[PDB]
């Protein structure tokens, strides 16, 4: 209406402003943020690492670290087929296959990683178990 | 009275349900954005603090680890996937209602398509975790948990699995609570319409009924409740002057203002460890809950139960898991008489001074000839040395009552 | 200051009542009550039927009948004053009280 | 050994007894009251707090309410009151103390 | 306020738990005869009262 300046939401956090100069509205939203969580086999093992970022899409991690304008600053090597993208968010240093095993490490909405063979870390879809008909 | 019986004549055949919660949503904090957002100096006060944030982290995890070890523990049953045949014939018996449908995009039943429909319903370092087995992983253990008992029986949870023909698997159930096969053998398209009709009432009495799945909708509704007052509670004052940090730097001077940053920290922390606390709680209480609805799906889908009232009101027949948000729903078949009818009875038979008592039945009258029944369905047969034994002369006995036996 | 106690929503003759019934149920019906329409039997055959559950056949019952019957009454009868005399019984109720 | 049983040739019918708790005392509290009893200055600053009063009052409610649910679940088992015979004579058997 | 109100649901879970088993127990102690053992009382089952 002609004579607001804000918007409230339900918890009462500003979320639409309208500008002083022109009179137009503008929608506001908070800046990415989240955990970050490393998957590793044993050291026994070996020295690779992979890093997911939870819930965040993957180009807007791309571009932020294109533009260093992230926080943590490992810039894990991110070219060729080792990003994917997951409903947990962007996985950062496995490739994804589309073969099904056993679940080793679990990782979110039924994705699994492990370390096969030259050795590499890899993603795929969790098996839940080998089929079978009984002859009724 | 102490010589007069009933007897059922006559039976039905009845379904209920039962809804159990499993699990509840899994959510992360993080201190430092919640309680100082951007402020070093913040950050730094709460440095002189301790380890209250690890543990706060620490429980946070163990909860949210627990909520995928319940849901583990209740599908994850069986070791192999069952496909059920082709064809659908199970000596009339139908099925269609509770068995995956190809035609709809997510392989569900349609009364897990009324349920999915019926519940149904990133702040300030708040975030929420997606479980680990998704909906159709869910869906397929419940399909597979419903072949294996279609097509074996009870053999698939102790072994490798062993097909029998479903009206055969129905009389062995039958003999299971003291009622003997030839009646199922007689009755079975009678049956198979009762339990067809009592499978149908059920949509209707879940779709019209509006607060059945109160139980789902309580711990979504919880959830959400705790965590909308977790964030409101960020514009409180708590005795300070204000309730932006901003605004309490600006117009401060630097050895002032630690006083109104501390009170602020102190009641964001406060609030916190509530928060935490009542998670803990409510974790527990589900816990319980899952953990009965995994015995529940050992012993009343892989077994037939003798005790009373645990898989429904009656006399236990089988039971049908489905899968519901957040939780599991039982369908119990039960056996209920009915249409009784008064008969005079004894509690032997004197022949020949020989006391005579029945191996499997009671003896019982229709006011001129004695026969001898099982004592759950009016079956009278003659009396004979075939279904009796002596054991005793004639006169300890008190109220025998004499009469013929035939060889 | 402030602290109010609410009275629970059943008395305690409707518990008494509740108790009466499920006692009558199991007398004069046995375990039937329990499923579907109560269907009357003597207490002796009732008692028999007992028997033969846990692997005694029945004509022990109706050949000790009047030995069992004053077992079962005399055990009763003690109940009386086991309970009475020792003071800690009911310890557990003691405690939801006083906590 | 390995060629020999006991059998035992008489028997006993005891009876024993077992306590549980079922429910507890429902209270309810008025922060304003408790904290600050008729001050107005103190409600004024109490105000500055936010919601710690609401969930106090959801908290005790719920397990006012549970406090009840658990009652019903024990003793409303049945759905008839049964009543019992005018005589009492069931073989025997005496009943006379918990009837 | 606070230190009693956590006590009191703590001690609310407890009590639910117990009655949760007094209801198991009348369910198949007083509705019917129980097989397992040492559940109705030590030896074996005939029948209960509440
Ligand atoms: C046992 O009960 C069933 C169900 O009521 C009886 O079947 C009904 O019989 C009547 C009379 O023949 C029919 O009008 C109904 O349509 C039947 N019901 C159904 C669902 O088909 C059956 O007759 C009863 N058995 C005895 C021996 O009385
Ligand atoms: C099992 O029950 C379903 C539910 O009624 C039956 O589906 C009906 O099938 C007939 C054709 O025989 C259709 O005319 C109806 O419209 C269907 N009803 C619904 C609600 O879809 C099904 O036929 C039954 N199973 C068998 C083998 O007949
Ligand atoms: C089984 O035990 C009962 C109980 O001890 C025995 O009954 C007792 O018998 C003796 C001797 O006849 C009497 O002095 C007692 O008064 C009886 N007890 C009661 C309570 O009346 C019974 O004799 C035993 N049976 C056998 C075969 O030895
Ligand atoms: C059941 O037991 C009670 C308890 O003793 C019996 O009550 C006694 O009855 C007699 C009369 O037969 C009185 O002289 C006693 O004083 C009573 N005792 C008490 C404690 O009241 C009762 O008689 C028994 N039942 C039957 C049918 O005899
Ligand atoms: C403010 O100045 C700009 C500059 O041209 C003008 O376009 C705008 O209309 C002015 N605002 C108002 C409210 O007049
Ligand atoms: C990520 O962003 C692109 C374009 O910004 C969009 O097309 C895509 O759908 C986004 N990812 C997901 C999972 O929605
Ligand atoms: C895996 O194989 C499937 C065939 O079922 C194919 O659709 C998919 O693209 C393959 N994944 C690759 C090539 O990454
Ligand atoms: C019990 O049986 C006797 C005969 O043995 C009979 O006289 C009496 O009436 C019966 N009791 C009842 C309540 O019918
Ligand atoms: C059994 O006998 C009682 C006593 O006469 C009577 O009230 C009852 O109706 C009888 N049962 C049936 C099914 O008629
Ligand atoms: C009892 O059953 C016999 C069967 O042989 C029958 O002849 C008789 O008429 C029946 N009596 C009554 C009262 O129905
Ligand atoms: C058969 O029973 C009647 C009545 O109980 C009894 O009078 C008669 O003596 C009995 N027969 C014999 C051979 O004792
Ligand atoms: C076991 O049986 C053998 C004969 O079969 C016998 O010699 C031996 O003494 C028995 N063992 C014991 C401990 O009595």
């Amino acid at each position: 209406l002609p004579f607001q300046q804000f918007g409230r939401d339900i918890v009462d956090t500003t979320d639409a402003v309208r500008d002083p100069q022109t009179l137009e509205i503008l929608d506001i939203t908070p800046c990415s943020f989240g955990g970050v969580s490393v998957i590793t086999p044993g050291t026994n093992t070996s020295n690779q690492v992979a890093v997911l970022y939870q819930g965040v899409n993957c180009t807007e991690v791309s571009v932020a670290i294109h533009a260093d304008q992230l926080t943590p600053t490992w810039r894990v090597y991110s070219t060729g087929s080792n990003v994917f993208q997951t409903r947990a968010g962007c996985l950062i240093g496995a490739e994804y296959v589309n073969n099904s095993y056993e679940c080793d490490i679990p990782i979110g909405a039924g994705i699994c990683a492990s370390y096969q063979t030259s050795q590499s870390i890899i993603a795929y879809t969790m098996s839940l178990g080998a089929e079978n008909s009984v002859a009724y | 009275s102490n010589n007069s019986i009933a007897i059922p004549t006559n039976f039905t055949i009845s379904v209920t349900t039962e809804i159990l919660p499993v699990s509840m949503t899994k959510t992360s904090v993080d201190c430092t954005m919640y309680i100082c957002g951007d402020s070093t100096e913040c950050s730094n006060l709460l440095l002189q603090y301790g380890s209250f944030c690890t543990q706060l982290k620490r429980a946070l995890t163990g909860i949210a680890v627990e909520q995928d070890k319940n849901t583990q523990e209740v599908f994850a049953q069986v070791k192999q996937i069952y496909k059920t045949p082709p064809i659908k014939y199970f000596g009339g018996f139908n099925f269609s209602q509770i068995l995956p449908d190809p035609s709809k995009p997510s392989k569900r039943s349609p009364i897990e398509d009324l349920l999915f429909n019926k519940v149904t319903l990133k702040f300030n370092g708040l975030t929420v975790l997606p479980p680990l087995l998704t909906d159709e992983m869910i869906a397929q253990y419940t399909s597979a948990l419903l072949a294996g008992t279609i097509t074996s029986g009870w053999t698939f949870g102790a072994g490798p699995a062993l097909q029998i023909p479903f009206p055969m698997q129905m009389a062995y159930r039958f003999n299971g609570i003291g009622v003997t096969q030839n009646v199922l053998y007689e009755n079975q398209k009678l049956i198979a319409n009762q339990f067809n009709s009592a499978i149908g009432k059920i949509q209707d009495s879940l779709f019209s009924t509006p607060s059945a799945l109160g139980k789902l909708q309580d711990v979504v509704n919880h959830n959400a409740q705790a965590l909308n007052t977790l964030v409101k509670q960020l514009s409180s004052k708590f005795g300070a002057i204000s309730s932006v940090l901003n605004d309490i730097l600006s117009r401060l001077d630097p050895p002032e203002a630690e006083v109104q940053i501390d009170r602020l920290i102190t009641g964001r922390l406060q609030s916190l460890q509530t928060y935490v606390t009542q998670q803990l709680i409510r974790a527990a209480e589900i816990r319980a809950s899952a953990n009965l609805a995994a015995t529940k799906m050992s012993e009343c889908v892989l077994g037939q139960s003798k005790r009373v009232d645990f898989c429904g009101k009656g006399y236990h027949l089988m039971s049908f898991p489905q899968s519901a948000p957040h939780g599991v729903v039982f369908l119990h078949v039960t056996y209920v008489p009915a249409q009784e009818k008064n008969f005079t009875t004894a509690p032997a038979i004197c022949h020949d001074g020989k006391a005579h008592f029945p191996r499997e039945g009671v003896f019982v009258s229709n006011g001129t000839h004695w026969f001898v029944t099982q004592r759950n369905f009016y079956e009278p047969q003659i009396i004979t040395t075939d279904n009796t034994f002596v054991s005793g002369n004639c006169d300890v006995v008190i109220g025998i009552v004499n009469n013929t036996v035939y060889d």
